[PDB]
């Protein structure tokens, strides 16, 4: 069951990168693609991402957007530059400024079904596809304008297969430019509607956990995408590893999304670990649990405790008693279960997996499904609106096509989307 | 208390006893019920393969 | 942090329990559909039994047996008596008694009652207090449903200053390891009118509940007498004491109902588990014999003991499954070998 | 002698089919590569064994068994495993991607697809069966494909075979073992469907399993196969009098007659005794009365109900090893005395005994320690309804907010099948409670 993978602009081509270095490496996979690891579980499902190759080597099944060469010829001189496909960079020239327009219908259509061909392409090689995933950012215009724009069309002309996507959240704490809120809020209505599951990473949260907890003065980007990498790790494991029970992509959307537009996931990880500082003393189940289930340990700036969780996923790595797991995660529960709906029994459910992360004898993932999502989705209103009520900056969107109404219309589904949160938040 | 129709053989044997005593829809509407939910999945495909049609549309415009 | 829900807002017992149980910081109310507490004090129609015990990683109880309303409904009870061997159709301290539908042992009751009016013996019975089997038999087809004819008592022991009828209310914890543990504090629900031998109509001083006594308080403060009285007066009036002439027989009582649908009730090695508190209901004679009149399956404590005996619930029931970080009650047990 | 077709599907169903036929395997002396020495019916026969296998000319033992799945991957294990030379592919049927525990998928969107492959396979093996009592069906309750693809193979078994009995062997979710949340919308759907299309159904509640493996097996979190090879054990014993010489419950008409009066009511309680570990060093070997007095002990139940607080309709004793039915009355007498045991008005008050000599086997390198005499007893109680109950109350729960409906409808399936479905058993509740109280 192979997945596709897509990777658009600056944002989420550096986090798509240090993806494949992370999992490449846990596959054992070197910079060549030649596979030199001691264990056979790490290539019985190698053929979810990689495809073989002539050689025993092995492809990511990846392709690569942007509107602006710079950031993909820096992947390609990269740490793990020389695995992918070179038919799959998929390049314009003239950017996409920052601009949603640009990305969406102006720059990024002239650009789109050269995409698309690879796509097919890639996937008329796959015995069964299982869906597709893309990384990418919502502050920018290429990976937010046009990464939306891929993914109707991919509905398009897939609309039976799942859509997974981590989507980095614009925050002022760590921003590029003042147009981000504008970008965010055209780019959430289209997630809403075309992707079935909706990672939410706030730069924000990696930025203080970078200082906060990692004790880290002056954090990176590349900081910040260490602790992406480390969840996207997380949340694939158990596709990537043979292990207690395999779901593809629809069966694990079908048991996590009860209602279609509420599928904005916040990501956590234990222990949060900074490059290079290394751990000595491994985690007690405890701790992972208590760690992950922590709103420092969260990456979507949003208090679990403003809302309440409709399911959760939790994935284990490392040799540990999942009966000690079993145990504390019902503990968790049992203590908190004003935090859980009432109405969705068991709504909270867990995997292990022998094989740990790099660097790490044990680890934990955390999916929460929280209707205190809606904290990101307000801030980015307020935000958006602090400009919209003076049309402030829209001369950059108006110049490409778009009329205001386009806005209004982005802002109220906005709206909408946070008050079906507030439905399920007091029944 | 009372024990009957004991019956044995060389794998085995069983009675009874009593402590006391006391005081389908057809292929045709199968096929139906099946293409009436079929024709549901494409009306609503439909809508969507529309729903993406009247956005080609607002890109071109745009 | 133990957890618990409440579905019984009316039990006044079980309203002070949870108010025990929330202000020693270790217990916390959930809602009353969160199906992961520790402890149900549950409603008392249709309480979901099914439900419980299958929460993984969750020790759950419940404050009532499945099962004990055959002990608890008048109609059940005399069935259970007279249909249990181990308490017979001649059993001693129950009064005899029959259950008649309305429009079934009515036959049974004629001839039993025929040789009590033709027999040259005394005749009354209650349900209304007649001495004619008509004028009964003409009230339970006019009033519905079921009711249980059962022979009345015309010889009550009398309190003096007074000559007047009580009733003994006796207050019993069944644990979860089915211990039978009895309140030592009871009371007597007395009346204040003097016990009419003649006219039963004016059931004033032949009823002795509490609301239908509201010449209330001139004897005793809410035609209440505890036991620390109650003993005194049988000392001063009769020479003996509480224990030796009723409580022994009140124990024996207790323990025999309660050990007689054990097998049916009980959660030894189920996957949840129950206690309850019983009121049991005596009737004393002149000749100092307890009777049995009814088992509340849902009783309502006196207000000088709910502080008292709410807490020995939480001592014994629940802290005894639910530990956190000289006894009020008697415990009822014997096995003499025979 | 009458043939009887097995018929496994999803997940659960194959992975529990494959426990049950190497017990048979092991039981009746048939080898991986299914030669069987013993049989001197060489390419033929009407033995009872007959009645789950078939022969081949060359002497080859072969179950009666279709494996369907709406995903290749379990059934793969099958092909490749120690039984693989078995079952031949024509019985091994298996999709592409599955019914993501989406009944409405397994019903409607992919089971159109492969359900008129499936009875042809199966039509397949009917036409070497010189007479066919009917089928044995396993499959999950919470499975896309054991729910969904299980009830519509079941009508159409109805219509291309109606004189012909159907059994199920059905496993009711349990969350210790499910990352599965959907798991009771697909339940109900699924009884609703298959309700008037089943003569009988066994229910194992994966709650029950699990605790009976952790408590008596000291197994601290057990896995399927820890489950399944206890699971099989148990159907192996109500199937031994189809296998095996014998008067009681020879065929699956008489299961039906001795276990459901009531047609809707068709819902068994097994229990199981004794289950003892491989791995306890010292036991004391349990007698007729004590196996049989833990017939009634609620933990030994494949469903954890209460039957003190129901009513009995039926009751059987299955009883494997040195059994002798002096020891089996007077174990019932003495359990009279001590035990709630009441019946319904109508229905006498007895025990239909079905003993076989043959001392339950057990899989070399199980968990399970090997005994010298055992017993299933299979008793109709009301108090089975307690399972009901517990799903129907987390259905009311999630539909009440329509959560995960949109999944159904987005296959094919209307939102008035979900309150069809639940009001079928609220009208099945009230039937058990007009009985048992
Ligand atoms: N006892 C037992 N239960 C199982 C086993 N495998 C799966 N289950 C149960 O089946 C339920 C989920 O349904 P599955 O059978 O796994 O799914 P399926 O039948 O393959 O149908 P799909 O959803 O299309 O995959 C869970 O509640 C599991 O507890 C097994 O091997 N033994
Ligand atoms: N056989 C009998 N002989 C004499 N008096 C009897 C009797 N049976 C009942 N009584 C009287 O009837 C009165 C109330 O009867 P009963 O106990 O049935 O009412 P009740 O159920 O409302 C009490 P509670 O309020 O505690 O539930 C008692 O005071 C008792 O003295
Ligand atoms: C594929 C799978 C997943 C994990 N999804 C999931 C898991 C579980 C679940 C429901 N859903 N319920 C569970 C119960 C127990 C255990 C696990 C689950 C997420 C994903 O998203 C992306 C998107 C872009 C990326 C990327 C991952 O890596 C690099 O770029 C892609
Ligand atoms: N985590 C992370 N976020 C980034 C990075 N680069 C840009 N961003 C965020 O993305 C937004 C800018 O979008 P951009 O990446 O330029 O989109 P593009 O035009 O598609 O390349 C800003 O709000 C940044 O916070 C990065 O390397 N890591
Ligand atoms: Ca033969
Ligand atoms: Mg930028
Ligand atoms: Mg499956």
């Amino acid at each position: 069951r192979e997945i596709v993978h897509i990777q658009a602009g600056q944002c989420g081509n550096q986090i798509g990168a240090k993806f494949w270095e992370v999992i490449s490496d846990e596959h054992g996979i070197d910079p060549t693609g030649s596979y030199h690891g001691d264990s056979d579980l790490q290539l019985e499902r190698i053929n979810v991402y990689y495809n073989e190759a002539a050689g025993n080597k092995y492809v990511p099944r990846a392709i690569l957007v942007d509107l602006e060469p710079g950031t993909m010829d820096s992947v390609r001189s990269g740490p793990f530059g020389q695995i992918f496909r070179p038919d799959n960079f998929v390049f314009g020239q003239s950017g996409a400024g920052n601009n949603w327009a640009k990305g969406h219908y102006t720059e990024g259509a002239e650009l789109v079904d050269s995409v698309l061909d690879v796509v097919r392409k890639e996937s008329e090689s796959c015995d069964c596809l299982q869906g597709f995933q893309l990384t990418h950012s919502l502050g920018g215009g290429t990976g937010s304008g046009m990464g939306t724009l891929l993914i109707s069309k991919i509905r398009e002309e897939y609309p039976d297969r799942i859509m997974n996507t981590f989507s980095v959240v614009p925050s002022p704490k760590v921003s590029d430019t003042v147009v981000e809120p504008y970008n965010a809020t055209l780019s959430v209505h289209q997630l809403v509607e075309n992707t079935d599951e909706t990672y939410c990473i706030d730069n924000e949260a990696l930025y203080d956990i970078c200082f906060r907890t990692l004790k880290l003065t002056t954090p990176t980007y590349g900081d910040l995408n260490h602790l992406v990498s480390a969840t996207m790790s997380g949340v694939t494991t158990c596709l990537r590893f043979p292990g207690q029970l395999n779901a593809d992509l629809r069966k694990l959307a079908v048991n996590m999304v009860p209602f279609p537009r509420l599928h904005f996931f916040m990501p956590g990880f234990a222990p949060l670990t900074s490059r290079g500082s290394q751990q000595y003393r491994a985690l007690t189940v405890p701790e992972l649990t208590q760690q992950m289930f922590d709103a420092k340990n969260m990456m979507a700036a949003c208090d679990p405790r403003h809302g309440r969780y409709l399911t959760v996923a939790a994935v284990f790595r490392g040799r540990m008693s999942m009966k000690e797991v079993d145990e504390q995660m019902l503990n968790v529960q049992n203590k908190n279960s004003s935090y859980f709906v009432e109405w969705i029994p068991n709504n909270v459910k867990t995997a292990v997996c022998d094989i740990p992360p790099r660097g790490l004898k044990m680890s934990a993932t955390f999916i929460g499904n929280s209707t205190a999502i809606q904290e990101l989705f307000k801030r980015i209103s307020e935000q958006f609106t602090a400009m919209f009520r003076r049309k402030a900056f829209l001369h950059w969107y108006t110049g490409e096509g778009m009329d205001e109404m386009e806005f209004t219309e982005a802002e109220s589904n906005m709206n909408d989307l946070v008050s079906e949160y507030q439905q399920y938040q007091d029944a | 208390m009372e024990v009957i129709e004991l019956n044995k053989c060389t794998s085995g044997q069983s009675f009874e006893v009593i402590l006391k005593p006391p005081s389908d829809p057809s292929l045709e509407e199968i096929q139906k019920k099946l293409e009436a939910a079929e024709e549901r999945r494409k009306y609503q495909e439909a809508e969507l393969l529309k729903h993406l049609a009247e956005k080609r549309e607002h890109e071109r415009e745009v | 942090m133990y957890t618990f829900v409440v579905r019984d807002e009316n039990s006044s017992v079980y309203a002070e329990v949870s108010r025990l149980l929330l202000a020693t910081g270790q217990w916390k109310r959930l809602r009353k559909d969160n199906p992961r507490f520790n402890l149900m004090l549950g409603e008392r129609n249709r309480l979901p039994f099914g439900r419980l015990g299958h929460e993984p990683g969750l020790v759950q109880l419940v404050n009532y047996y499945r099962g004990a309303d055959k002990l608890c409904r008048k109609a059940s009870l005399v069935k259970l008596i007279k249909t249990s061997p181990e308490l017979s159709e001649s059993c001693t301290w129950f009064p005899e008694s029959y259950v008649i539908y309305p429009t079934d042992e009515r036959e049974v009751f004629l001839a039993a009652y025929n040789r009590r009016r033709e027999g040259r013996e005394g005749n009354v019975w209650i349900a209304l207090i007649s001495s004619e089997a008509s004028e009964l038999l003409d009230f339970i087809d006019e009033q519905g449903q079921v009711h249980v004819i059962q022979k009345y008592l015309e010889k009550p022991l009398l309190l003096e200053p007074g000559h007047r009828k009580f009733d003994i209310r006796s207050w019993v914890l069944v644990d979860h390891l089915y211990n039978i543990y009895l309140y030592r504090e009871g009371v007597l629900r007395t009346s204040s009118e003097p016990y009419n031998s003649a006219n039963f109509q004016d059931k004033t001083c032949h009823l002795t509940n509490h609301c239908i006594q509201k010449n209330y308080g001139r004897y005793e403060e809410g035609n209440e007498m505890f036991f620390e009285e109650f003993n005194q007066y049988l000392m001063d009036a009769l020479n003996t004491t509480l224990e030796n002439s009723i409580l022994l027989q009140i124990k024996h009582i207790i323990r025999s109902c309660l050990m007689c649908i054990e097998p049916a009730i009980s959660t030894k090695h189920l996957h949840y588990q129950s206690f309850q508190l019983f009121g049991f209901d005596f009737m004393v004679d002149e000749e100092l014999k307890v009777w049995l009149i009814e088992v509340n399956g849902a009783p309502a404590c006196a207000q000088k003991l709910y502080a008292e005996l709410c807490q020995g619930i939480v001592d014994v029931a629940i802290s005894s499954v639910f530990p956190l970080a000289t006894s009020i009650f008697i415990k009822l047990h014997h096995h003499h070998h025979h | 002698m009458r043939e009887c077709i097995s018929i496994h599907v999803g997940q659960a169903g194959v992975q529990i089919g494959n426990a049950c036929w190497e017990l048979y395997c092991l039981e009746h002396g048939i080898q991986p590569d299914g030669q069987m020495p013993s049989d001197k019916t060489i390419g033929g026969g009407d033995d009872s064994f007959n009645t789950f296998f078939s022969e081949t000319g060359a002497g080859k033992h072969v179950p009666r068994a279709v494996f369907v799945d709406l995903e290749p991957t379990v059934i793969d294990e099958v092909r490749t495993g120690t039984y693989r030379q078995l079952f031949h592919p024509e019985q091994l049927i298996t999709g592409k991607e599955d019914a993501a525990n989406n009944y409405a998928r397994g019903h409607y969107t992919i089971g159109k697809e492969i359900i008129d492959l499936v009875l042809d396979r199966i039509r397949k093996l009917a036409d070497q069966c010189t007479g066919l009592q009917g089928f044995l069906v396993f499959h999950s309750f919470g499975g896309g494909t054991g729910s969904g693809f299980t009830s519509l193979l079941m009508e159409r078994l109805s219509v291309d075979y109606g004189k012909k009995s159907k059994l199920e062997f059905s496993i009711y979710p349990a969350p210790q073992v499910s990352t599965a949340v959907v798991e009771p919308y697909n339940s109900i759907l699924t009884t609703h469907t298959t309700l008037e299309h089943s003569d009988c159904a066994f229910m194992v509640d994966n709650e029950a399993i699990y605790d009976i493996c952790r408590r008596n097996l000291d197994i601290e979190r057990p896995t399927y196969t820890n489950l399944n090879r206890l699971i099989s054990q148990i159907v192996s014993s109500i199937t031994a009098s189809l296998r095996f010489d014998g008067a009681l419950n020879v065929d699956l008409t008489e299961f039906q007659t001795n276990l459901v009066p009531y047609p809707r009511i068709h819902f068994p309680l097994a229990t199981y005794a004794p289950v003892i570990s491989a791995e306890k060093a010292y036991h004391e070997q349990l007698s007729v009365a004590e196996i049989t007095n833990a017939c009634f002990e609620p933990a030994n139940q494949m469903v954890k109900c209460d039957p003190r607080h129901g009513k009995y309709m039926a009751c059987c004793l299955l009883y494997r090893g040195d059994v002798v039915p002096k020891d089996v009355n007077a174990a019932i007498a003495t359990i009279k005395t001590k035990r709630s045991i009441q019946f319904v008005d109508w229905c006498p008050t007895g025990f239909k005994v079905g003993i076989n000599y043959q001392p339950p086997t057990v899989v070399p390198g199980g968990d399970l320690a090997k005994v010298q005499r055992a017993v299933c007893m299979l008793s109709n109680t009301t108090a089975i309804a307690e399972a009901w109950a517990r799903l129907d109350h987390k259905f009311d729960l999630m539909y009440a907010k329509r959560a995960f409906v949109h999944w159904y409808v987005g296959e094919g399936m209307e939102e008035g099948e979900f309150s069809e479905a639940r009001e079928d058993m609220a009208a099945l509740e009230k039937d058990y409670e007009e009985v048992g109280v």
